[PDB]
C-alpha cells in the first residue's frame, strides 16, 4: 500500500 | 482522520498541558484579509520595522510580505504576536520604518515607495492585533510530552511533535515520523510550538506525522 | 509718487523695450495663496527638488520655503519659473524628492517626514503654474537702457536699474542710487530683470531710487 | 530735509 509522505 | 486521544493512547503519551505554553487557552481570533497592510519586524533584520502585506490567512496565522521585496522570503505570524503591529506605530513613537533587506529597487527610491504603497492602503485596524500572551514562569514540559509545533524549515506546516530533550529554558523539539533534519531547539516561551487541539480550534490544518 | 515718464525725461534715458526680456508682455497671473505646497529646485543644490510652502505672495512672484528647513532660506519665485512645479511631478517624470540643505532633523528621518508634511496638504494645482516665456533670440539691451530688477542681495526688492555693460549674452546692473556694492551680471535672458511698468502691472511695489 | 534711505 504505502509510499513515504513527501511535505506539502 | 489522525485524533490526538487515540494517538496518544496508542503511543502510550500524554499531550503538554495547554499550561506550558505562551499560548492563550483562548486562542485568538483572525480576521485580517488579505490585501491588508500592516507594520512587521523584518525577519531578516531584527533591528528594522517595514511594511508587510498580508499574502494569506491560515488559522490563527497571517501570511506576510515585506512590501518591495520579492516573492521568495514570505514569513508566517501569529496574530497576537508582538513582531506585527498596526501601520502607524512607528511614527507614534517616533520610530523610523526602513525599507525590507529584500529591497528590490535602488535604495534612494524608498521615500518614494512608501508615499505609493502606503496611498490608499487597507490598513489594518488596531483591534485585528491581539493581545499577547504571558510568559509562563517555569519550564514545565517533560520529556515525550507530545504537542504541535511549526516546521521551522517549512513554516506553513504545522505537525504533530514530541519533546525530546528539556534542558534550562529549552525545549529540544523532534517531529514524529521526521529524522533529526527537522528537529529543533526552542525556549519553552516560544510562539512556534501549540498544544494539541490548537489547529481544530484555530481551523488551521495539522500534518499527518510522517508513517 | 515715482513715474517711468518723468524719470526717463529727466535723466535722458530710455527704457529697454519688453522685447529684450525673458518676461510676458502681458505678466502672469498669480493664483497662489499663502500655505500651497509645491516642488521647487533647492536655490543652494540644483540638482535637487525639494517640497516648498508658500509664505507670501507679491506681484507675480512666490515667496517659498524648503519644508523642514530654518526660516533663514526662503527664496522668491516667479510663477511661471521653471524651478518651480506641482506636487507630483517628481514621481510623475520618475524622480527622487530630496530633502533641503538646510534640513533640520537627523538625516535618516526624511522618509517620515515626507509623509508627514504630504499628506492633508493644499496642493498648488497645475494651472496656477504658467507658460514659461520664449528666450529671445539676440541680446538687444543697449548700455544706459533703464528696466526694473530684483536686487539679488535682498531679493523681496525690485528696484529702478540701468544697463551699465553689455558684453556678449551678458549684462551689467547697477541700481540707480545705489553703490556698486549692488550691482551684479546676469545674462540677458535672466528671471530677475523686467522692463519698466511690470510692478504696475504685476501689483508688486517698485522701490525708489536711493537719492 | 532727506536723509539716505534705507533698504526695507
Amino acid at each position: 500500500v504505502h509510499r513515504l509522505l513527501r511535505k506539502g | 482522520d489522525f485524533h490526538w486521544e487515540e494517538y496518544l493512547k496508542e503511543t502510550g503519551s500524554i499531550s503538554a498541558p495547554s499550561e506550558c505554553f505562551r499560548q492563550s487557552q483562548i486562542p485568538p481570533v483572525n480576521d485580517f484579509k488579505v490585501g491588508m497592510k500592516l507594520e512587521a519586524r523584518d525577519p531578516r533584520n531584527a533591528t528594522s520595522v517595514c511594511i508587510a502585506t498580508v499574502i494569506g490567512i491560515t488559522g490563527a496565522r497571517l501570511r506576510l510580505r515585506l512590501d518591495g521585496s520579492d516573492n521568495r522570503n514570505d514569513f508566517w505570524r501569529l496574530v497576537d504576536s508582538p513582531d506585527i503591529q498596526p501601520v502607524g506605530t512607528c511614527e507614534k513613537e517616533g520610530d523610523l520604518l526602513q525599507p525590507p533587506l529584500g529591497y528590490q529597487m535602488n535604495t534612494s527610491s524608498w521615500p518614494m515607495f512608501l508615499l505609493e504603497t502606503l496611498n490608499g492602503s487597507e490598513m489594518a485596524s488596531a483591534t485585528l492585533f491581539k493581545k499577547e500572551p504571558p510568559k509562563p514562569p517555569l519550564n514545565n514540559f517533560k520529556v515525550g510530552m507530545k504537542l504541535e509545533a511549526i516546521d521551522k524549515k517549512n513554516p506553513y506546516l504545522i505537525c504533530p511533535a514530541t519533546i525530546g530533550d528539556v534542558k534550562g529554558d529549552e525545549v529540544h523539539i523532534t517531529f514524529d515520523g521526521w529524522s533529526g533534519a527537522f528537529d529543533y531547539w526552542c525556549k519553552y516561551d516560544s510562539r512556534d510550538i501549540f498544544p494539541a487541539g490548537w489547529c481544530r480550534l484555530t481551523g488551521d490544518v495539522l500534518q499527518p506525522p510522517g508513517t
